[PDB]
């Protein structure tokens, strides 16, 4: 029904850079939304609850932002051990889909 | 009591409505009056009719192992009385009796039938059998009566039995273990045992449903009915 | 006058069987529930289930140890609770309560008409 | 399962007094429960009928009711035949337990 | 915590079948809850399977795949279950389940559980 | 109709009001379902109530011969169910029979008692005995039932049953000789079959009687109701 | 034209008592028609007794009279009847009685019938 | 309840005379009267209706008048054969009463 | 399964008496109304009344005549229809209907269910 | 004193004739009588009940109903059987008189 794209997997950081992602929709979502991250070898975690709630035990550093077709997530600075692949998501239209991941490189 | 009568004079034939004590549910105190039972034989009774009723009831309950807790599906006509709303409940607690049997003597009908035990599927108005009348009375009194009340029957029934709902969730069973959450398309709201028959909760259809109502495609709705929320 | 005449008591030695007569007079033979408890000495009543005479079903709580089936004879005054496996190490005596047959089931546990009983060892 | 938990236990008792039996539903029930009455050394006797009516032939001073968990017998008036050990049927449902209690005795 | 647990699993023949599971341990299933999401692929590429479990009605995110799916679950235990069907070799994956607490009617299913390996040959 | 159930199972035990068949009389149609009977032998019923209604009979007939055409006068308890408003009617034409039988089952009740004749005096509401209900929903149903109705009545028969009338006159019996006039404080109308139920005489009451009254004390008035009259 | 007739009568002991009576031949005695005069005592003097009789209610024109009367009817007969009782001697008289046709309320009842002799001794 | 009076017995009259006729009474009677005639030897007949219909069979000299307390017969004319005790009553108490009986003389 | 049994037929010889007996089998004695009907021979029926036997009252249409009575022996299964000033002036075959005692009566006018007869002359 | 009278007088018949047969009584009762019918040379048997209801036993094609003073039985298709004389019992009331009429007979 819906199709989404995610910033690319290919990012670059160094510590205690504020950073932040986007993704987009074909559809007008409105606040229905989530974020998640990933890291190898590793089950996945949410991140943020609709447009910009976050998750019980997310960093203080993560907020969501956006509506609609467009969506950001604010990251405050950066930490080597905070990297993930991250993704978001639409709640509006069944199957439901995730941006790309993406990560970013320690450079 | 076999007085002078009983033996062979003829008796007909009704079933009569069990609300004339005041009775009326929220639904779990329905099944608090019945619950299942038990592996002791099932019985019938035959008719010639039964009462119309504002209130009455549809169901099907599951186990959550799969069995699904049915109750039994005879093969007598399934058709009911008219009944200006009825409440189609479903889903687990489980049976752990082999049928969902009456604890009041609430002969469950339709069709001029009624058993000592509800049936899956078709409506179950609750009632007593009455016993009487002339033997003529069939070519005078019955002509109103439920034989020949479609009859007379008023065109009203279709502002009266059609307006109904099959939506209620049956969570858990018993007085100690249940909830009814009530869908209305595909959208949940919290059980109100203060509350009682569709009418309210068709305006929660007409009023939540237009505002307040899952906008959010994520999921169906489950609206948390807060007492103030009940009370506005 | 219902009158369910029983066998006498027999010591055991298990692995017996040992039917149980309970044969009624006063009474038309298959016109109400037949009984079916029984109890250890010093213990409570156990219910060990009732037969439909009219059909003969089982029903159905001692099917739990299989320990019983009813015979029914129709032409007879008797049925026999047919018994298997019997042991010692359940002492009992039996007895038959009795229902109310052909009658919508508002029940009204059956009543412990007879009385005698049969112990076994 | 229901279990038909019956007290008073045995009491002492002497003639024209008045007492009263209870049974206590392992789970609330709302339906029929029987009692019976014994002479020792011989079967029990209906007592009541399930549905809290006396059975035929009982005397007058027998009586009692009940809903949910709780039925009470109550008796008034004591004669000698009353120290007939009393129960508490479990009636309703299998599988159709025997509830035990109280029996009458004076020394 | 909740213990999403998974069990499948293992190799399976191609144009196969597989009955892919679930449970959760240490949780009480029921209506409340919602539902549970369903496995995803961890083979990369990117997302893919969610399923839109609701105590009372299985959804299927997306209906074509139904080829070789379909999903039923247990409530004397906490269990789901994948009918897995005519089996794609592009599908083996370690495939993730998850259970987040659903947010009212916003049911954002993450909570993954424990990996299996679903392979091919 | 043995059934399985007939043989002594208990059943319980009013009455029910006639009237369910859009029944209703204009006097002697009432007398038309009846008459008398005929040496054959009276027969009972005892029940445990029966039901209040809004139109009942008190009687006493005669005979030209000074006998007069009583009714039997029993010894049973002559109180009678409340009854929005009686019509006591009374005087000659004669029985033959020896008792005011029904022709149509309908048993004549007051006091928890019916028969099937027609006693002297206290009110026949008509109807038939109802069998059936639960034996321990007489803890319950019956608080609203004509048991412990009176405990559960309202105010509001005090505008119901004391509105009643004794007046009318039965000149004449049977389909092909009979007339009823209605007495008004000494004041007589022309029978009107085509009218029902003092509602309307009391217009009468309260027109008729504030003028074009027995303002002349010759005698009772006897009014002539031209169909003009009866129009206006 | 009915007759109304008139007998009793004759002679009778003073202090005595006697059914003085009426008929009205090849009439219909119906409460239609309201009612019959009574006796009235042609020897005068004047004037003397009415009887405000309606075939529901015999009714006394003059009551302190009735220590000496009272009135009854038959309808099975077209008759009427007067219990003349403790006779006055200064009451002897042909008496006559009257039924003249109501005229609705206005009971104008003339139409004397055949006299009697009523006489004492 | 109420008395009346008539005019005398002793009146005298000739063929052809108007005559009149008079009563009174004790309470204003309205209409509701009406008068007699008898002759000696027969039995007596009625002759007015009402204060002044007359009945079947008067002779067309006669018609009732007046109201309440006082009330006149008109006849017209005289003829021998007429005469009669005539009379007149109240109808609106009980007893009801006649006016003394009066006659005339053909002189 | 009822069966009225009944005495034979005699000539007269007018002044007789001649008690008929009905004998029933089949039936508790006095559980229903017992007749007690007649006719002329080429005549149709004539009700005789009937007879109440759990009191035994006559009731009551030949009583005009009052040629008949019952003896009713409660300990016997007959009774007999007592006759007495019989005449050859009017022969008839007597029967015995059935009623259904102990019920409201909307009867339903007895049963002839017995039949046979008894003639006389 | 009610007379049943009854018609038709006997008629001429054969087999899988539908017929009726009435009676009349002298007043209007609106109450039940009873129909017999009988075998030449034998008693009378019950063939309806007085309420127009058939008697246990009797075939389907016994018929009828009525009000008033008039009540008519019905036989469709008949059968040999059906040639025995038919009834009109009273009934409800004393005298119970019984009435008469026809038979059925073929030549």
């Amino acid at each position: 029904d819906i199709v989404m794209t995610q910033s690319p997997l290919s990012l670059s950081t160094s510590v205690g850079d504020r950073v932040s992602l986007t993704c987009k929709a074909s559809q007008n979502v409105g606040t229905a939304v989530a974020w998640y991250q990933q890291k190898p070898g590793q089950s996945p975690k949410l991140l943020i609850y609709s447009a910009s709630n976050r998750y019980t035990g997310v960093p203080d550093r993560f907020t969501g932002s956006g509506s609609g077709t467009d969506f950001t997530l604010t990251i405050s600075n950066m930490q080597s051990e905070d990297l993930a692949d991250y993704f978001c998501q639409q709640y509006s239209s069944y199957p439901l889909t995730f941006g790309a991941g993406t990560k970013l490189e320690l450079r | 009591c076999r007085d002078k009568l009983s033996s062979t004079n003829q008796l007909r034939s009704v079933g009569l409505n069990l609300e004339g004590n005041g009775v009326a549910t929220d639904v779990p105190s329905a099944t608090k009056r019945w619950g299942f039972r038990s592996g002791v034989p099932p019985k019938v009774v035959n008719y010639e009719a039964g009462e119309w009723a504002e209130n009455c009831y549809n169901l099907e309950i599951k186990k959550p192992d799969g069995s699904e807790c049915l109750p039994a599906a005879p093969d007598g006509i399934r058709g009911f009385p008219r009944c200006r709303y009825v409440h189609k409940v479903s889903g687990t607690g489980p049976c752990a009796g082999d049928f969902a049997f009456h604890k009041e003597g609430a002969f469950f009908l339709y069709d001029r039938l009624a058993s000592t035990v509800i049936y899956r599927g078709t409506t179950f108005a609750e009632g007593v059998v009455a016993f009487l009348i002339l033997p003529q009375a069939k070519k005078d009194f019955f002509s109103s009566h439920p034989l020949r009340e479609p009859v007379n029957a008023t065109e009203d029934p279709s502002s009266g039995y059609y307006s109904t709902t099959i939506r209620y969730q049956a969570t858990g069973f018993g007085t100690n273990e249940t909830e009814y959450l009530f869908e209305v398309d595909n959208l949940t709201y919290v059980q109100l045992e203060s509350r009682f028959t569709p009418q309210f909760l068709l305006q929660l259809n007409e009023t939540i449903y237009t505002s307040g109502k899952r906008s959010n495609t994520t999921g169906k709705l489950i609206w948390k009915v807060n007492p103030e929320i009940d009370t506005t | 006058q219902v009158q369910l005449v029983q066998s006498g008591a027999e010591l055991k030695p298990p692995g017996a069987s040992v039917k149980v007569s309970c044969k009624p007079s006063g009474y038309t033979f298959t016109d109400y529930y037949i009984h079916w408890v029984r109890q250890a000495p010093g213990q409570g009543l156990e219910w060990m289930g009732w037969i439909n005479p009219k059909s003969g079903e089982t029903h159905y709580a001692q099917k739990f140890r299989g320990w019983v089936t009813l015979t029914r004879d129709t032409s007879i005054s008797t049925t026999y609770m047919d018994l298997t496996r019997l042991k010692s190490d359940d002492t009992a005596v039996y007895f038959c309560a009795r229902g109310d047959l052909e009658t919508t089931i508002f029940f009204y546990n059956a009543v412990d008409v007879w009385g005698q009983g049969t112990l076994v060892t | 399962d229901i279990q038909m938990t019956q007290s008073p236990s045995s009491l002492s008792a002497s003639v024209g007094d008045r007492v009263t039996i209870t049974c206590r539903a392992t789970e609330s029930i709302g339906i029929y429960l029987n009692w019976y009455q014994r002479k020792p050394g011989k079967a029990p006797n209906l007592l009541i009928f399930a549905t809290s009516s006396l059975q035929s032939g009982v005397p007058s001073r027998f009586s009692g009711s009940g809903s949910g968990t709780e039925f009470t017998l109550t008796i008034s008036s004591l004669q000698p035949e009353d120290f007939a050990t009393y129960f508490c049927q479990q009636g309703f449902s299998s599988p159709f337990s025997f509830g035990q209690g109280t029996r009458l005795e004076i020394k | 915590d909740v213990k999403l647990l998974e069990s499948g699993g293992g190799l399976v023949q191609p144009g196969g079948s597989l009955k892919l599971s679930c449970a959760a341990s240490g949780f009480s299933l029921s209506t409340s809850g919602v539902g549970v999401g369903w496995f995803r692929q961890p083979s990369g590429k990117g997302l893919e399977w969610l399923a839109l479990i609701w105590w009372d009605d299985d959804k299927y995110y997306n209906p074509s795949l139904k080829s070789q799916l379909s999903i039923s679950k247990d409530f004397s235990r906490n269990q789901v279950f994948l009918k897995i069907s005519n089996v794609d070799i592009a599908d083996t994956a370690t495939y993730y389940c998850a259970r987040r607490d659903p947010f009212g009617y916003d049911n954002a299913m993450g909570y993954w559980g424990q990996g299996t390996s679903v392979t091919v040959s």
